[PDB]
Formats: structure tokens, C-alpha cells, sequence
């Protein structure tokens, strides 16, 4: 049995500035990689002997999928902001958690896609990876609209499809 | 790097017909697939969607489109059409890093032929609402399958097929207009008239 | 790999 | 919904357009693209939550401005011919999911002085169609029009008809060699033969057209070729 977790989280800056985000992962509940925004060169780098094996095309995709989370974070936080009806001058944290248990041979055992605002759970994905679940009413706005895009789909891909591959390939190097 | 490919920039197919348009794309290993339809004079709108599961994505108005990882496709069937979905069909995709930025098809032009239950082609002469010298020909009630060609010509004016529904009494009638300012009725619309109309 | 959320709350 | 302005926009090379889109969705994509046949859908510039600017696919002689949320502005200062077009304005909340507006028509010229208004006539129901048939058909003709920017409708007393109706789908060149040839048109109504036979029956031929601004200079001895409206007219007839 193993399993594969990405926790992702963004803390916006007061007034002017640009939100401070962080991506990590785990397999087997060990950190293998890190990115910062913060560091002079934000970039994603490995926390483990092993990753150090991945050629640089790698990294700097992955890089990209970072810097394409960055503004996804930002605008996400602005919209929580907007829901919950409060000061544009508050410091926020918006995070997302995101993996797959997968069980001894291979197959697909449990799928996660979570997201929290500000310490508390915001809304998450249900065990049958197609209802969500709403802490609030303001989830409850996030969710109408994500069963009508049909989120849990497009989650669904990565989840039963890249998730699992990549999991077993990152196996392959220990 | 994208790239999205439908083969036929027109379709035509009988009301009631069976149809299917065609969209197939670059590779990807993150297909997220797309059907938009556009109807005369109005802006695009969703029509079926696809990021994942099974491939059998099914529309409420009797559309569906079918993804194929193997043929790398994402076809649009319907089993029987109406007369409305004359529209203009556009595919598009996108992929992983770029999910909000699709790729659009050229699209397909879709015309739907009614089913003319009773023929009744003819030829007749219109006159203008004030000067009454000057006329203008008409060719009506002929059935989809005729076809009408321009001018020969090139001074004398015609005008493609054209279908009108009086749907206060569900009636539908095709239409082609002939103009020029050595002209009468039976001169003009030189190719492939049905012989049983009346002059 | 990580994935991205796209989808706007 | 998402609404677009203007609906119909001419100008000429050097001019300065400006599209305005608004959405009542709070989506954080917008987008504009510009449809041309032979091309199909081709994005300009879009943009991702208030102040974002990104660069589309075909960004030259365009810029954009992302004011609001519910706010984007397309951006034209020196008008080309080749930015001639049909605009739409998109938003998106969702991958690959957008909410379209129903399109803005620009058209640039080159010169002023091949631009005209349409000549409007309504032709009468033919007897023998009558006879046969027991309905008539109202034939409208619109000749030597440019540019290809106009609107045709039919209003019989007072009312606009979408029933019976068939406006050509894409008007045809008066003489086809010529680049800037002027443009016909044709339409047809088709009404109940017994409601054409009465006098009290009006039926009315309109055609919107789009040309010179008022405030756009003019310098040619003859009626200024503005938009407006030219309509035929036609009145039921017993006989």
C-alpha cells in the first residue's frame, strides 16, 4: 500500500503585495519536493536523495505548474475575501491538499481533493470522487457551482490517470 | 502547440437524418474536450464537455459526442436531426498548463434540408410595389434536393436556396430570387429544374 | 507531479 | 449573460475603436476573439481576474484593458483594414467552459467615397402563386449597398415577423471582378393568401444599414452615405 500527497497553500500580504505560496509533496508520508516563492530563485527542488535523478525538463515543467498556481491562488483568495464579506486589508491563507492512496498492486484505493480557508476546512471531495462537501455557505456557493462545471470530473483525471502513473514512478527509485 | 482538425467546412443532411461531425486533435495526455454550437447571428455556446471517465458524453438534446484515446478523436453524433440544429459546429480543446486557453476547429457549417412533403415547383413573377415596369422572378416550392446554380450571364442576378417556415401551420417551402435590369422567367435558372412547374 | 485547480471557487 | 458594445462599429484606417465587454457572471477569465471564415475563432488577448493582461494568439494592432472584474475593453487606436471582423467577447470560470456575448460587426474601409446606402423595394405577390398556392409571397430586394453591413427585418402592422420569414444568409457582389463591388440582398415573406387580399394588412420591408459616422469628415458632391434605415413598403390589395 502507498499513497502520494501534494499540499499546497498561499498566505496573501497585506495591501500591496503578492501572496506567499508553497507546494510540497509527500510519497509515504516523506517530503520529496519543495517549492517556495519567497526564495531568490523560486523554484521546485528535491528534498530527497532519489528525485535528484529527474532530468531538468522535469523541474522545470513542474516550475511552470507552480507558477500557474500562484495566480490561481491569488484570484481564489479574492474571492473567498469577497464571500465571506470581509476587510480587503486581512492576511488570508487559502490551502489545497491533493492525492491518491493506491493500494498493494497498483489499482486506485482512495482519491483526495480538499481545500481550507484560513485553518478551517472550506470544501472537500466526497470517498466517491463525485459529490463535494460544504462547510458553509459560502462552500455552498463554491460547490453549486463546481457540480455545475462538473469539477470533480477534471479532477477525476488526475486522480485515476497522472496521480497513480507518477506515484508508481516515484516507487521505481526506492 | 496545439492543433484541432475538422475535415468538412460544410455538412448537409436530410431533416430526420443521421449526423455526424468530425473533430480530431494533436496528441495529448490530458485531453480535456469540447463541443460549442453556434446558431445563426448569435455568439458560441457550450455544447457538450469532456475532461474524463467514460468517453460517452451524452447530451440532453439528443447530441453526444464520443472521445477515442486510441484514434485520438472526439466525434459529434446525432441519431436523428432537427431542423433547428442548422447551426455552425465548432470543437476545441485544451490541455494541462493551459486549461483555460482552448484551441478551437474551424468549425462546420450545418445545414439541415426539410422533408417537402408535396413538391409543387414553380416559377412566377413578382412586380414592385411602386414602379410596376420592374419585376423580379421567383422559383419556389421545389424540393431540397434540387440544386440552384449562379448566373451564366453574370448581368443576370440569382440568389442560393432558401428555406422559410410558416410554423403558424407548420408548412416549410424552399426559395431562390432572379434579377436583372431580355429577361422573363423561363430564360433564367438555367440548371436543373424539375419539368412539372408552372409558368 | 502536481496538478492545478483551474477551476475558479 | 455576458453583453458586448457596439453591436455594429464602421470606421476608417486610422480610426480609433474601442469594444467594451461586460459580464454579470463574476467569472474571472475574459477573453476576446475575432471570427473570420477561412480561421475560424482566433483569440486576441484575455485576461485572468481584475488588472490581468495576457497576450493572445493575433495581438498585433490590438491592446486590452482589464478596468473591473465585470469590465474588458478591446482597444483598436489606428484602425487597419485587415481588423475587419466579428468580435466576440467570452468569460470563463471553468476550463475550457466560456460564456459568449452575441458578437460586435466592425468594418474598416480604406477610402470613404465607394460607400453607399441600399436601395430598398418590395415586390407584390404573384396572382398564379395565389391561385395555386392560396399563399403569397412578398419578395424585398436591397441593391448596391457598401460595405456588407446591413440588417434586414419585415414588420406587417407595426409588428416585426420572425415566422414566414427568409432573409439570404450572405448577400452577393453586383459584379464580382471589382474588389469593392457593392453588394444585393434579397428576403421573402411568405404569408396565408387571404391575409395578403386584405387592404388593412401593411407589410413593410426594413434595412438597417451602418455607414459614416456624423461627426466623420465628408468631401464628395452628393448625399452622405450615413447609417440608416431605408425601408419598401406595401399595402394588402383584394382586387
Amino acid at each position: 500500500p502507498h499513497s502520494m500527497r501534494y499540499y499546497e497553500t498561499a498566505t496573501s500580504r497585506r495591501g500591496l503585495g503578492e501572496p506567499r505560496y508553497t507546494s510540497v509533496g509527500y510519497v509515504d508520508d516523506k517530503e520529496f519536493v519543495r517549492f517556495d516563492s519567497d526564495a531568490e530563485n523560486p523554484r521546485y527542488e528535491p528534498q530527497v536523495p532519489w528525485m535528484e535523478q529527474e532530468g531538468p525538463e522535469y523541474w522545470e515543467r513542474i516550475t511552470q505548474i507552480a507558477k500557474g498556481q500562484e495566480q490561481w491562488f491569488r484570484v481564489n483568495l479574492r474571492t473567498l475575501l469577497g464571500y465571506y464579506n470581509q476587510s480587503a486589508g486581512g492576511t488570508h491563507t487559502l490551502q489545497w491538499m491533493y492525492g491518491c492512496d493506491v493500494g498493494s498492486d497498483g489499482r486506485l484505493l482512495r482519491g483526495y481533493e480538499q481545500f481550507a480557508y484560513d485553518g478551517c476546512d472550506y470544501i472537500a471531495l466526497n470517498e466517491d470522487l463525485r459529490t463535494w462537501t460544504a462547510a458553509d455557505m459560502a462552500a455552498q456557493i463554491t460547490r453549486r457551482k463546481w457540480e455545475q462545471a462538473g469539477a470533480a470530473e477534471y479532477y477525476r483525471a488526475y486522480l485515476e490517470g497522472e496521480c497513480v502513473e507518477w506515484l508508481h514512478r516515484y516507487l521505481k527509485n526506492g | 502547440a496545439q492543433s484541432v482538425t475538422q475535415p468538412d467546412a460544410r455538412v448537409t443532411v436530410s431533416e430526420g437524418a443521421s449526423l455526424q461531425l468530425r473533430c480530431k486533435y494533436s496528441y495529448s495526455a490530458t485531453p480535456y474536450l469540447f463541443w460549442y454550437v453556434q446558431y445563426p447571428r448569435q455568439g458560441l455556446q457550450m455544447l457538450l464537455k469532456y475532461y474524463s471517465g467514460d468517453p460517452v458524453v451524452q447530451g440532453v438534446n439528443g447530441f453526444e459526442a464520443e472521445f477515442s484515446k486510441s484514434d485520438s478523436s472526439f466525434h459529434l453524433r446525432k441519431a436523428s436531426v432537427h431542423w433547428s440544429d442548422s447551426a455552425v459546429y465548432f470543437c476545441a480543446v485544451s490541455a494541462k498548463g493551459t486549461g483555460s486557453k482552448l484551441s478551437f476547429g474551424k468549425g462546420a457549417k450545418l445545414t439541415v434540408s426539410p422533408n417537402i412533403q408535396n413538391p409543387d415547383p414553380a416559377v412566377y413573377q413578382l412586380r414592385d410595389s411602386k414602379s410596376s415596369d420592374k419585376s423580379v422572378c421567383l422559383f419556389t416550392d421545389f424540393d431540397s434536393q434540387t440544386n440552384v446554380s449562379q448566373s451564366k450571364d453574370s448581368d443576370v442576378y440569382i440568389t442560393d436556396k432558401c428555406v422559410l417556415d410558416m410554423r403558424s401551420m407548420d408548412f416549410k417551402s424552399n426559395s431562390a430570387v432572379a434579377w436583372s435590369n431580355d429577361f422573363a422567367c423561363a430564360n433564367a435558372f438555367n440548371n436543373s429544374i424539375i419539368p412539372e412547374d408552372t409558368f | 507531479v502536481p496538478y492545478m485547480a483551474e477551476f475558479g471557487m | 449573460a455576458v453583453t458586448q458594445s457596439p453591436r455594429n462599429k464602421v470606421t476608417v484606417t486610422g480610426g480609433n475603436v474601442t469594444l467594451s465587454c461586460r459580464q454579470t457572471n463574476s467569472h474571472n477569465y475574459m477573453y476576446w476573439y475575432r471570427q473570420d471564415t477561412g480561421h475560424g475563432l482566433r483569440l486576441i488577448h484575455y485576461s485572468y481576474g481584475a488588472g490581468n493582461l495576457q497576450i493572445g494568439d493575433v495581438p498585433d494592432g490590438y491592446k486590452a484593458t482589464r478596468t473591473t472584474q465585470e469590465d474588458f475593453f478591446l482597444l483598436l487606436e489606428l484602425a487597419s483594414p485587415s481588423q475587419t471582423s466579428l468580435y466576440f467577447c467570452a468569460s470563463s470560470d471553468a476550463p475550457g467552459q466560456l460564456y459568449f456575448g452575441e458578437g460586435s460587426k466592425l468594418t474598416v474601409l480604406e477610402d470613404l467615397k465607394n460607400v453607399f446606402p441600399p436601395e430598398v423595394a418590395v415586390f407584390e405577390p404573384s396572382e398564379a402563386e395565389i391561385s395555386h398556392t392560396q399563399k403569397a409571397t412578398l419578395v424585398c430586394l436591397a441593391t448596391g449597398f457598401y460595405p456588407d453591413h446591413v440588417e434586414l427585418s419585415w414588420w406587417v402592422n407595426g409588428k416585426e415577423v420572425h415566422s414566414g420569414v427568409c432573409t439570404d444568409p450572405q448577400p452577393l457582389k453586383e459584379q464580382p471582378a471589382l474588389n469593392d463591388s457593392r453588394y444585393a440582398l434579397s428576403s421573402r415573406l411568405r404569408v396565408s393568401a387571404t391575409f395578403w387580399q386584405n387592404p388593412r394588412n401593411h407589410f413593410r420591408c426594413q434595412v438597417q444599414f451602418y455607414g459614416l459616422s456624423e461627426n466623420d469628415e465628408w468631401t464628395q458632391d452628393r448625399a452622405k452615405p450615413v447609417t440608416q434605415i431605408v425601408s419598401a413598403e406595401a399595402w394588402g390589395r383584394a382586387d
